[PDB]
Parts: structure tokens; C-alpha cells; sequence
């Protein structure tokens, strides 16, 4: 399984006596076991691209051939760990060496083999039974939140010949043995899957269930769906933290994966420092977010292969848990950094560049990356279902949208949560642009909304009309000063302000506004629009002659009602239950309609 | 037929990108197909793109990841990719490799046709002289579709070009006041787009006359440049051997061009613009020109090769070279879509080369050509007036200018705006034309002779 | 018409970028002139 | 002096705003289109240089192999 | 006779097609006939040369094209020309070449358009922005030129005489309109003199009624020369009389502004625009010339009543 | 004592001319004399380097120039300054170098202009608009600089 180094021209190492090797196989070059891949082959010689520095590699050094291509090691212990882009545990490398550096040629197993996991068989299988790929034959108890279901690796099947009894096993033991056509396969709790291959599913289903983030904006006006794909701008002042924390903390997904692609060292530190400090209430207990999270960390000075592979390692980990029946939400901190890594490799290989210097296949790689997301029917007899969502961010040089990476991304993702910096400067959070943002899942969710909430859909339509009209009126107001302006337009302007102030704006540093349940979001919007409609009628039905109602009359007449509408965001779901908050909102509507009644 | 056993080789010389180079090959044939098995049993195929002496260069469709140098086993079929075709392919769903994915059987061939096809003898090619009624006023009036015409829709990411194509599939008829067999190549698209069309075809109740070829975003990029040829090869069988009228729709042709560009870079071919091969035009012609009627046979092929324009750049090589090959384009844009206008078809930068033959006495109505040309003049001038008024202000305009703004505003909401299920006849479209043209006095309708105005203008 | 029709060059980039900066500066200075005239106009209007 | 100093202000504003609008709607868009055109064409020239240099390096490699 | 080598046919054959075509043309030239061949592409031929040069692994020149692209185009076009033929019978013939070019994006900067313009003596540039307006033929008329104007001046004087000063005045009007359009976009037609407004509107008259024609109609499918110069004479005669009308009155006690002549002579402006609808096949030269003569008289009489 | 080399002379002499000139300059520098060396053009030197780099079929950098263009110009430009000479007499001489970059334009992206600017301490840029207006000597005086201010302040 060894060959020899024939020569080094830089980061590219030529091997000889390496006839038995496949393209994009893995090699460990030299006495330090440098990680690299085989790209070009000719005769019994192979051209190796080495990820790390090749200084010190000699002619005649050994090359160890590893049969598996670039792959992710999947099994118990994946949760709570931080990985390199090529699946190297950073929390073990820093703790097994007492160093601050990642050793050159470091070789730490992705999943430690010194942990004795609590494994319980499915108790449904027997020796002699038939098992197929994707089947679950036992569960490992990792923590209080996520059960780690042990699946038969894809592309394997047969009759079960041995089942381990319940007990404490590590990742190097044998848990299940199966025989197919006389060939016996001994399986541990760990499976390996090539990172560039898509894990098969029974069928790919439409995405219909909303992604229940805690923000009123980026939900009511611009829905995302479990299994859907969106894009988030990444600029210093855009306030992207709000989405990252809200999505990872309060989402209705089961597993969070955060993927770095190649960011500034200090930015990776902020993410690695923040995440371990995040908690959420679960069964009444406050639990660490890292018990249901996995994180992949890559800084700009990491090997380019890892920065390019990081995005595929992340989604491979996501699919692994998807196949368990979990809903997984993966965030790519910057897909622009990934695209930069991809262009660097294309340049290093002297490939013909295309648009703005990027590889010709940039678009194909992004399209095939995002296509891997979605709600699926899983493999295996348990007939379970799950999904992968992607909320990958874009940060093109200059902030422009002409960069092929952002332009291609926007043509692929179905939701765009356009953020802005001006809003942040005005201290308006979350910093959502509104006019640029869009969601193409609105039709997919119409069945969910009709079934569970009924009035939500016409309300969000009216809300967009009111907000858009406020923008449309901007030129008239600037040139007029609200003097030569219709009273019906004054209602739109002031109500749109109410929406912008006490609905779309959300203050995550307050205990009552940490998470806004959907029923509260639609409750608040219903009463605000119901007021809008009543105010429009109050003016229009009396605007003929003699005695007419104006906005100044409405505002002065029922100022307490306009205040009560603004006060609605303070209804803390932790102390005031669903029935109490709905009851208070129902009373507000009645008080509101009755206040208008006195005007007619 | 080929009675001699095929040879199998384990003589792979080396692998460089997507190209697997074999040596020790007996009398290599150019553009022949090779079937290869990987050490793990995976089967893949490729085509010989170069032969020299005992060497041959095979481009592998599925990809070259996992291809070995010592254990790889390859066999040469001894012919070009000739594909099985039969009449009963209608109602079947295939992948981009020509294999079924609808849980039905493989194709039980009536013959084997060369995927590359053959050029139709221009002396027997018959010039199209029949109009298709698309039901869309923006098309039937000002950019008519002939049977045998090649008319792509130039679009942009996020625009409803999939809905327009779907609409056309159901309400495409004749102006002779007819069941088209649709062959739909869904390449470089996501699941939802392919499922959208698949569902629509069943919703229309026409699935028994629809043949699908799917190659999704997560499928190999090399198969994406034979999928159109598979669709067209079937269309040619149906149209020219079984005299069936076929409508062939190729989804975002830009995924074809991008797949081709990747191949061009891999083979180190001479670039033209934006990194695309200098022969991109010739390759596109091989795809596009498989259309039109043939004298003496009652079939036809009509194409709608919709394409996405990168960054809305109408001069991008993809729409540019297509524009040189096809008989014009429909062209949709964001300025109409951003105002919730459907279909968002902008007539100004559009044209139909076969439209002049398609309109008029014996085809539709004698005033057709006159109405179209004047609508173009009035629409374009209204756009020019907006460009002026944006700077000088409304007060700087005279009555001659305001009339064009009135036309422009009424034109877009009356002529272009229709709705996904609004099916207008070509005669109704012209009647609407006149209703808008009558906004102006006779003296301003300078594209229409008085021999036409005196009859139609009074109404 | 659509372009100033200067042959592509790095020199053209420098000239066009300087020309753009000049146009943007003039736009902002004239906008301030307009705002000053508009305020005075409205004041004259009030009196 | 109000009316005679006023209509002259309305005329001065209309002239100033018209010039500002032209800079915004005519002159700058035209400069931006020109600049974007230049940027694209320069990258196209960079590519054809890349092609030739790559082929030169390959031809040198072929000569070197023949010499061995 | 015609040669077909369509876009989806072998790319190498595109070179043989061009050379076969011109060789055929020369053959008939030698027989005493005037040949006017046209290859509708040129760029497709140069494209074939690029694809072959690539397969040959040749060193490319500008934009991937062979260094000898200019050599092939020069030797092709120079086979045109009026000649005295070989052969005792003393024949006289010619081959003209009218070759299309397909610049990508409409940008006249590619090696094929650039090399072609250095070879051909007449440049019929087309403007995509005119075609979008269905202003056909889409001739730019600002960047086009013909270097045979001086050669034909003798011909024109022999048969027409009036044509040449009309050609000159027409170019001055169109160029003056362009010079004004540049500033009018910014001013808004506020600072225009009455003499300039006449130029702008007469230039429109020329553009809409003279420069464009619908080749798919019984009346514009063919435009006999006598009709072109006839209706041009009327359009220029209007220009001179309208410009005189204001020039002689601007300093008087009533200036004939465009709005006065426009309302007073609106019927003349319509008649001038109708001059295209003459159907030369149904109505021959005698009726067309008499009709144009009547429009000139109608103008002169209306001017006498105006000024 | 001048060194004469015209554009129609061999490319190697076009390259070597600068080296010959500075060799004579240092020779007299070591006598304790103050030497002032004026070049007619260093863009012609860079042109010679581009021509030879091509002829040698070595990998070029920007605009066809050798990647080491900066090293050749630095080698020439750094052979200057006030020095304490070798030899018993303790004499001190100097060489001043005045380069000359022929401007394809006012864009300092020009490989020769850029490499020169990174080395030379004083840059006397000549404005195109002042030349067109016949303002002589034509110096931009806004884009020019001299880095010897603090040295001369004493």
C-alpha cells in the first residue's frame, strides 16, 4: 500500500510505483504523513496535490495510499466537536498536544476511540433477519437532546449474523455483522462516506413546513421552509449575528451545523467563543447549544483544500443526521470565502478561468451544492423523514451583486434575506432591507397556513402592500410635507411606521422578545392591519361632504388604542400563556373597533 | 449489423481531468463509445474525442473520480452513441443518459439513430408557412410563432420563464379559423422545476403525448451536453419518420453552454468570449438547427430553447450566439416582472424572422403586419419619451409626447398583461392593437398606409 | 450614445474613474445648490 | 421684490434640477456602462494572454520530454 | 446561383464555400457579365479558421483568431473589381462583394470586423438600437461611409445633376440633428432657435420617411432611383423654403415659428410622408414624377400664403 | 562623457548601455567627484528586457515584462548616493541618478512607472494638460513628491 516520492515541484508531489491508485484518492506523503489527493495519473506514476507545506519532503520518501477518497467519518462523538474542513478534530488536536498550533501532518482520528458509548440495540432485529441500507439497528445515548441513531451504511445489505447485546462499546468494536452472498461485513458504530457523493434517499419531497425562526421579520414577510435554501449578505455592519443566534437557538430544527469556509482568525474566534455560551430552555432545563450542534472551523490561512472542502464536509455531516429523521439547519458563514478557495485551486492547477477569474464550473458547483438540501423520505424500513436547510451567506468584494458568486447564488436560492447597514446605523434590528428581500416559498406554505392559521396569508399580503406604499409615497411626502396629501395616505404612512417600529423591529436583548411565537406574530399583525382597515373605512365612508373623519381626528380620538397596538410586543410568552395573550389581543380588537364605531 | 465481439482493455495510460487516456487500442475509432468498469464495480461510459496511433482519449460522462490506472476495465462498443428510439417513448420519463426513470422498462427500439444526427438537405427543407397560436398577445400579435420556427425565450434568473413555457405547452394551437407531441429536455434545473413541469403536464391531461428527459443540478455535467441531442433525436424520429408534429423545449440552454465551457477548458480548446469555446456557435447550430419542416413529409419540429441571460446581459455569448442562429426571441425582463405583469414579455428588443411570412391575407388578417409595425413604433417612442421626461419633467412635454405615455401605459396593461390562463385569439389581439392605436390621430400612425387606416381606424 | 467609446485600457479605467468621481462631485454640489434655492424659494413663499 | 426675485428663483431651480437629473440619468449611467465595458474587455484580453502562455508552457514541456 | 453551407454543416466546409463562391463569380465575370456575389457571414468563415487553428495547436493572435486572418480576408476581397477580361473578344465584367459580418454583441471591435473595415471601401454599419425600433434597414448613417462618392460624381452629373447637392444637404441636415440631439437631451428643447427646430423636425421627416422602408410591402420592396431622388428633392426643397421663411421674418414684426408653419402647412407634411406609398409596379415613373411635382407646387403655394 | 545608443542598435547593447553608464559613474565617484548621471529613457531599457525575456522563452509577467523587471531597475537605481570612498585619502564623492520613464499615459499602473516609483526618492511627474497648455516646465506639482525634505531641512 506504499509508493515512493519521485519529485516535488512545490505543493505538487510526483509519486512512482503507485500503479494501484484511483483519481481523487487519498495519500499521506512523507514521514510526516502530509495529507493530499491524486489528480493526474500516468503509468505507474501519480501527481499528488498536497494540502500542507511540502518543505522537507525528500525523493524516496514513502507515500501511503488510502483507499477511501476525501471522506467524512460519521459516528458517535460527532456532536459538540469542532472540525477542520477535512474532518480533523480541533478540540482534540489542541488538547492532545498541549500546543497552540495544528501540527504539520497531524493525524488525529475524527472520532476518538477511547469513549465507551452506551449502545442499545433496536430490540427488533434478530440473527437471521434481513437488513438493508439506511436501517437502524441501535441507538447510542450521547446527551439529553439528540439520540445518535446507528444506521447501516448506504450501499450495504444482507442477513444479520451477529448483534451486539446492550452495553458499553467504543467506536473500534464490532456492533453488527451481516452476510450478503457469502461475504461477511463487520460494522462498528462509525461509517465513512465520500464527501463529494450525495447520500441517497428514498424520495425527495416538497418542503411545506415553515422554518420557525424567532424573528417577526424574516418570518411573517419573508418565510423560509424546512429543507429550503436562502442567502444572507455578510457585511461587518449588517448584524448577521441576529440570524445566526436566532436560528441556532430557537429554531424548530433538531441539529445545527455551523460551517466556516475561510474567514478572519478573529472572526472564527468570535464564533467559537460565542457558540459554547449559548443556551436554550428545552424540557424546562437550560441546556448548552453545543449538545445539539456541530461546528466546522476554517480560517483564511487553512489549507485551501480544507477551505474548499469545508462546505461539502458540512453538508455531508448534515445529510448524515438528515438520514436519522432529524431536521438539520446548516449555515455557511461565507460562501464567498469558499468560492475564493475554489478559484485558488483552479488557478494553482492552471485551469482556464472564466467570469471575473472564477472557474468555468463555479455555477455548477453551487447548483449541485444547494440541490442537496431539501425535505426527503429517508432510507431504511423505519419510514422516517427529515430535511436539510441551508442559510449560507454571501460576502462579495465591494458589496456588489455583480460578482459571479453572489449572482449565481441568488439565482439558486429561493429566499433572500437581504440585510442592510443603514438600518444598523439607525439602531433598527434585525437590519432587514425589506424592498430587496424576497421569498419564493410563499405558495408552498399556503397549505400549512390555511390548515393552522387561516388569516395569516391575506394579512402578510396587506402588510407588504402597506410597507411598499410607504416607500411609493416617499417622493410625494418629500416634495409636499404631508400638506397636499390624502388622509388615507397619512393612515398608510403612520401605520407603516407602526409596523416598522413595533412589529418588524425586534429587540433580542430583552427577555420578553427573545423569541416571538408564530401565533403572537400573526396576532400582532392582525390587530395592526385590522386597525388599518378600520381607519381607512372611517375616512373613506365619511369623506363625501359636510362632516368627515381625518387621521388627526382618529389619532386624537383613540390615542389609547394606537398606544395599545404598540404595547402588544411586550406580551411575554414565558409568563403570559397562549390563551391569555390571544385573549388580550382579542380585547384590543374589540376596544379598537368600538373606538372607531363612536366616529360614525 | 456488428457481429464481431467487442474488445475489453485494461491498458489505461493515464487520467487528466475528465479525460481517460488509453493505449494499446486496436484501430481506434473516432467518436465511438466506451463502457468502463471501476475496481468497485461501478459502470460508467464515455466517448472517444481523439485517436492517435494506438492511443485514444475517452471523456467519461459520469466523471473520472475513482477511475483506476491498473484495474480499470474498458470495452469499445465499436460504434457512435446511436440511441434506441420508438414511438411509444411519448409518456415516458428519461434521464439525461437516455435511460428510463419512471419505473418502466428500457426502450424497445424501433431503430437506432445517430445522436449526432445529420444535416437536412437545404434543397428539400421547406420554408415554414403556418402560424401557431400561442394565445399570448405579446407573441401572437407582434412576434408570431411559425410551425417549424426556432424561438427561444431570453430570460433571467428569478423570472417566470418556466411558467410561460408551461403555459405555451397547453394553449398552443393554430390560427386556422391539433395535438402537439412535446419533448421536454429538463437540464441543469432543480427538483422543484422538473417536478413543476412534470406535474403541469399531468395537470394538462396531455402526459401521454409528452416525453421528458431530466438531468438535474445534482447530475453529472457532461451528460448535460447530450441531453438536448437525445430530445432532438427522438423528435426527429417522431417528426420525420412518423409525421407527428413535435414541440421541443430545451430548458435553460445556459446550463448547456456552461457544461460545454467546462469541457472546453478541460480539453484546452481556443476560447472566444467569456471563456467559451471558439466553436460554441457551431456546437449550438448542431442543437438548434434540428428544426423545421421537410418537403414531402407531414411532420414538423418547433423549438423553444429558453435560456437564462447571465446578469441580464443581452450581449453575453449565450444569448448572443443563440440570437444569431434562432429566428429571433421572445425576451422577458425584470422591469415588467417587478411590476407584477404576466407574462413579463418585452416586445421592443424581440423579433420573429419567420413572422413576416406567417401574418396576413390567407394566414390571419390582412392588417396584421400594419398593426404590429405601428405598435412597435408607438411603444418604442413612449419609452423614448420616458427617458426624456425623467430629466426635463412633465411640464416640458407637449401633447404629441403625452399621447405616447398614454399609449405606453395602456399598452402594457391591455396588450402584455394577460394572466397564466388568459387565452386570446390572434384576431382578438389585433382588435386590441387597434383600440390602443386609435389613441393617436391618423397623421401620427406613420407606419400604416391610408389604404388600411380608412377601413380599421374608424372602429 | 450608450458608451463614451474609449478603447479598453488601464488608462481608460483611470480616466473613466476620475470622470465618474467628477460627475458625482458635481451632482452633489448642484444638489446642494438646488436645496439652498428651494429653501429660499419656500421662505420667500412664506413671506 | 417678493414676486420680482421669486419667479427668478423658480426658473433657477428648474434649470438646476434639470442639470442634476441629467447627470444622474444620462451622464453617470453612461460613464458606469463605459467603465463596466472596459473592465470586462480587459479581463477578456487577460484571458487570451493566459491561453497563449499556457500553450507555450505545454510546448516547452513537450520539447523537454522529447529531449529525454 | 447559390451555395448552401449551413450553420449545422461541417465547419471546415465554410472555407471551401467562400472560395467556391468567388471562383464561380470570377468565371461569369470572364464571360462579360456583371456579377454581384454576397457571402452572408464572413465571421463564420473566420470562425472556421479559428476552430481549425485550435485543433492544429497553432499560436493564436487577436482574440483567438489566426495571425493570418487578415491575409485570408485581403486575398478574398481583392478578387472583386471591374476588369478587362482575358480573351480576344474584349469582354468587360465585374465582381462585387457584399459581405456580412457578425460581430459579437454588436461591438465593432473584433478582429474580423476590424480587419474587414480595413479592406472594404464601403461601410454599411447597422445599429441594433435602430432595429429594435423596426427602423429598417437599420443603417446607422453616422458611422457608415462610402469611398466611391467621388467616383460616381461624374455618373450622377451625367444623368441627374440634382442628386449630388441634394445628397450633400441631406447629410448636413442629419449630422446637424445629431449635433443638436447631444445637447437637447440635457436642455429639454428650451434654448433651441427656430432655425434649429426646423432642422430637428425635417431630420425626423427624413429619418422616418426616407431612410427607412418596409421591404415586405408592394411599394418599398424596390425603390427605383428616380423615385428616391424625386422625393428627396421635395424634402430638401421644404427644408430650404421653411428655413427661408423664418430667416426672412425673424427680424420683422412677426416671426414664423415652427408652430405656425406646422399648423399652417400640416397637409404638406402629411403629403411629404405619403411619398413612399407610390407602388412603382402599379403606378409607373410618369405618375410618380407628376405626383412629386404637384407636392412641390402645393408647398410653394402654401408658402406664398404663409409668408 | 556620454554613452550613445540608438533604437536601431542591438537589444543587448540597449540593455547594457545603462550598466556601462553607471559603471563610469561609480568610477568617477570613487575619485571624490560629485557625479550626475542622466538617463534618456529607462522604458527603453525595460523594452530591451521584455524583448530578450521573450527571445529566451522564459515565463513573463505583467504586459510581457519579465517578473524581475523591478530587480533590474532597483539594481541600477540603488547604485547611487553620497559615500565614503575606499582609499587612504578619506575622500567622499556621490552619484546622483536621474531616470526617465516614457509615459504611455498618466496611469501609474504602467509596470515601468510603478517599479520606478517604488524605488526612486524624487518623482517629477509631467502633467499632460499643462503640456497641452504650453506651460513650461510642465510639472503636475500635485502628484509629484520628493522624499528628501527632512534631509535638506538642516
Amino acid at each position: 500500500t506504499f509508493g515512493y516520492v519521485h519529485g516535488v515541484s512545490g505543493p505538487v508531489v510526483t509519486a512512482c510505483d503507485m500503479a494501484g491508485a484511483a483519481m481523487y484518492e487519498l495519500v499521506r506523503v512523507g514521514h510526516s504523513e502530509l495529507v493530499g489527493e491524486i489528480i493526474r495519473l500516468e503509468g505507474d506514476m501519480a501527481t499528488i496535490q498536497v494540502y500542507e507545506e511540502t518543505s522537507g519532503v525528500s525523493v524516496g520518501d514513502p507515500v501511503l495510499r488510502t483507499g477511501k477518497p476525501l471522506s467524512v467519518e460519521l459516528g458517535p462523538g460527532i456532536m459538540g466537536a469542532i472540525f477542520d474542513g477535512i474532518q480533523r478534530p480541533l478540540s482534540d488536536i489542541s488538547s492532545q498536544t498541549q500546543s497552540i498550533y495544528i501540527p504539520r501532518g497531524v493525524n488525529v482520528s475524527a472520532l476518538s476511540r477511547d469513549i465507551k458509548w452506551e449502545f442499545i440495540p433496536s430490540k427488533n432485529l434478530r440473527v437471521g433477519s434481513h437488513i438493508t441500507g439506511g436501517d437502524i439497528y441501535g441507538i447510542v445515548n450521547e446527551n439529553s437532546l439528540i439520540k445518535h441513531k446507528i444506521m447501516l451504511p448506504p450501499r450495504s445489505r444482507g442477513s444479520v449474523t451477529y448483534i451486539a447485546p446492550p452495553g458499553n462499546y467504543d467506536a473500534s468494536d464490532v456492533v453488527l455483522e451481516l452476510e450478503f452472498e457469502g461475504v461477511k461485513e463487520k460494522l462498528s458504530m462509525v461509517q465513512v462516506w465520500p464527501v463529494r457523493q450525495v447520500r441517497p434517499v428514498t424520495e425527495k419531497l416538497p418542503a411545506n413546513h415553515p422554518l420557525l425562526t424567532g424573528q417577526r421579520v424574516l418570518d411573517a414577510l419573508f418565510p423560509c421552509v424546512q429543507g429550503g435554501t436562502t442567502a444572507i449578505p455578510g457585511a461587518f455592519g449588517c448584524g448577521k449575528t441576529v440570524i445566526s443566534q436566532s436560528l441556532s437557538k430557537y429554531s424548530n430544527s433538531d441539529v445545527i451545523i455551523y460551517v466556516g469556509c475561510g474567514e478572519r482568525g478573529n472572526e472564527m474566534s468570535e464564533v467559537l467563543r460565542d457558540f459554547p455560551e449559548l443556551t436554550m430552555e428545552v424540557d424546562g432545563k437550560v441546556e448548552s447549544i453545543m449538545k445539539r450542534t456541530a461546528l466546522v472551523a476554517n480560517t483564511s490561512n487553512m489549507p485551501v483544500a480544507a477551505r474548499e472542502a469545508s462546505i461539502y464536509t458540512g453538508i455531508t455531516l448534515s445529510e448524515y443526521f438528515r438520514d436519522m429523521g432529524y431536521h438539520v439547519s446548516m449555515m455557511a458563514d461565507s460562501t464567498s470565502r469558499w468560492a475564493e478557495a475554489l478559484r485558488e485551486i483552479s488557478g494553482r492547477l492552471a485551469e482556464m478561468p472564466a467570469d471575473s477569474g472564477y472557474p468555468a464550473y463555479l455555477g455548477a458547483r453551487l447548483a449541485s451544492f444547494y440541490e442537496r438540501a431539501g425535505r426527503v423520505k429517508c432510507l431504511g424500513n423505519p419510514e422516517r423523514e427529515g430535511s436539510v436547510s441551508i442559510v449560507g451567506a454571501v460576502s462579495p468584494p465591494g458589496g456588489d451583486f455583480s460578482d459571479p458568486v453572489t449572482s449565481a447564488t441568488l439565482g439558486i436560492v429561493q429566499v433572500f434575506w437581504g440585510l442592510d447597514k443603514k438600518l444598523a446605523q439607525r439602531k433598527h434590528f434585525p437590519s432587514v432591507n425589506w424592498l430587496i428581500s424576497y421569498s419564493k416559498y410563499m405558495r408552498a406554505l399556503d397549505e400549512y397556513y390555511d390548515k393552522h392559521f387561516t388569516e395569516f396569508v391575506p394579512l402578510r399580503t396587506k402588510a407588504k402592500e402597506i410597507l411598499q406604499e410607504e416607500e411609493d409615497l416617499a417622493e410625494i411626502v418629500q416634495l409636499v410635507g404631508k400638506a397636499s396629501l390624502a388622509e388615507t395616505d397619512k393612515i398608510t404612512l403612520e401605520v407603516a411606521k407602526l409596523i416598522k417600529d413595533d412589529f418588524l423591529q425586534q429587540n433580542g436583548y430583552t427577555p420578553y422578545d427573545r423569541f416571538c411565537p408564530f401565533y403572537k406574530t400573526v396576532g400582532m399583525l392582525s390587530n395592526m392591519i385590522s386597525f388599518y382597515d378600520m381607519a381607512r373605512r372611517a375616512v373613506e365612508t365619511t369623506a363625501q361632504s359636510d362632516n368627515k373623519i381625518t387621521w388627526s381626528i382618529i389619532r386624537e380620538h383613540m390615542g389609547e388604542i394606537l398606544y395599545k397596538l404598540s404595547s402588544m410586543k411586550f406580551k411575554d410568552p414565558v409568563k403570559d400563556g397562549e390563551a391569555k395573550i390571544k385573549a388580550d389581543y382579542a380585547q384590543l380588537l374589540e376596544d379598537m373597533q368600538n373606538a372607531f364605531r363612536s366616529l360614525e | 449489423y456488428l457481429s464481431q465481439p467487442r474488445l475489453t482493455y485494461k491498458t489505461v495510460s493515464g487520467v487528466n481531468g475528465p479525460l481517460v487516456i488509453l493505449d494499446h487500442v486496436k484501430f481506434p475509432r473516432y467518436a465511438e463509445i466506451v463502457h468502463l468498469t471501476l475496481p468497485d464495480g461501478t459502470k460508467r461510459s464515455g466517448q472517444v474525442l481523439e485517436v492517435s496511433g494506438s492511443k485514444a482519449v475517452v471523456q467519461v460522462f459520469e466523471g473520472t473520480s475513482g477511475i483506476d490506472a491498473k484495474k480499470t476495465s474498458c470495452e469499445f462498443t465499436g460504434d457512435i452513441l446511436r440511441t434506441p428510439v420508438s414511438e411509444d417513448m411519448l409518456g415516458r420519463v428519461f434521464n439525461g443518459s437516455g435511460k428510463p426513470i419512471d419505473r418502466g422498462p428500457v426502450v424497445l427500439a424501433e431503430d437506432f439513430l445517430d445522436i449526432m444526427g445529420q444535416p437536412i438537405n437545404p434543397q428539400c427543407r421547406i420554408y415554414p408557412e403556418e402560424m401557431i397560436q400561442t394565445g399570448i398577445s405579446a407573441i401572437d400579435g407582434m412576434n408570431s410563432i411559425a410551425r417549424g420556427q426556432k424561438i427561444p425565450i431570453f430570460s433571467a434568473a428569478g423570472l417566470p420563464h418556466n411558467e410561460i413555457a408551461a403555459q405555451i405547452c397547453r394553449q398552443a394551437g393554430l390560427v386556422k379559423k391539433e395535438n402537439f407531441a412535446i419533448v421536454f429536455a429538463a437540464m441543469g434545473v432543480n427538483m422543484e422545476t422538473a417536478r413543476f413541469f412534470k406535474s403541469d403536464f399531468e395537470e394538462n391531461g396531455s402526459m401521454d403525448n409528452v416525453c421528458l428527459f431530466l438531468n438535474l443540478a445534482n447530475d453529472p455535467t457532461i451528460e448535460r451536453i447530450i441531453t438536448p441531442r437525445l430530445a432532438l433525436t427522438t423528435a426527429e424520429f417522431l417528426a420525420y419518420q412518423c409525421e407527428k408534429h413535435v414541440l421541443v423545449i430545451l430548458t435553460d440552454m445556459s446550463s448547456y453552454a456552461e457544461a460545454l465551457r467546462e469541457v472546453s477548458a478541460a480539453r484546452e480548446e481556443v476560447p472566444g468570449r467569456r471563456g467559451f469555446p471558439g466553436y460554441m456557435y457551431t456546437d449550438l447550430a448542431t442543437i438548434y438547427e434540428r428544426a423545421g419542416r421537410v418537403e414531402g413529409r407531414n411532420g414538423s419540429i418547433t423549438q423553444i430553447p429558453i435560456l437564462t441571460m447571465p446578469n441580464d446581459d443581452i450581449t453575453h455569448p449565450i444569448p448572443d450566439l443563440t440570437g444569431y442562429i434562432t429566428e429571433g426571441q421572445i425576451y422577458v425582463d425584470r422591469q415588467l416582472h417587478n411590476r407584477q405583469i404576466y407574462p413579463p414579455i418585452n416586445v421592443l428588443p424581440s423579433l420573429s424572422r419567420l413572422m413576416k411570412s406567417a401574418i396576413g391575407e390567407g394566414m390571419t388578417r390582412k392588417d396584421h403586419a400594419d398593426v404590429s409595425n405601428q405598435l412597435y413604433a408607438c411603444y418604442a417612442i413612449g419609452k423614448d419619451v420616458q427617458a426624456m421626461k425623467a430629466v426635463v419633467g412633465e411640464e416640458a412635454l407637449t401633447s404629441d409626447d403625452l399621447l405616447y405615455l398614454e399609449f405606453l401605459q395602456k399598452f402594457e396593461k391591455n396588450f402584455i398583461t394577460q394572466g397564466p390562463y388568459e387565452n386570446r385569439t390572434v384576431y382578438e389581439t389585433l382588435d386590441i392593437g387597434w383600440q390602443l392605436l386609435r389613441i393617436f390621430p391618423k397623421e401620427m400612425l406613420k407606419r400604416i398606409p391610408q389604404s388600411t387606416l380608412s377601413e380599421f381606424y374608424p372602429r | 450614445k450608450d458608451r463614451i467609446e474609449i478603447f479598453p485600457s488601464r488608462m481608460a479605467q483611470t480616466i473613466m474613474k476620475a470622470r465618474l468621481k467628477g460627475a458625482q462631485t458635481g451632482r452633489n454640489l448642484l444638489k446642494k445648490k438646488s436645496d439652498a434655492l428651494t429653501l429660499r424659494f419656500r421662505q420667500i413663499l412664506k413671506k | 421684490s417678493l414676486q420680482t426675485s421669486f419667479v427668478t428663483l423658480d426658473e433657477a431651480i428648474k434649470i438646476t434640477n434639470r442639470r442634476v437629473n441629467a447627470i444622474e440619468h444620462v451622464i453617470i449611467p453612461r460613464i458606469e456602462r463605459t467603465l463596466a465595458y472596459i473592465i470586462t474587455e480587459l479581463d477578456e484580453r487577460e484571458r487570451e494572454e493566459f491561453y497563449r502562455l499556457k500553450k507555450i508552457q505545454e510546448k516547452k514541456k513537450i520539447i523537454k520530454e522529447k529531449s529525454e
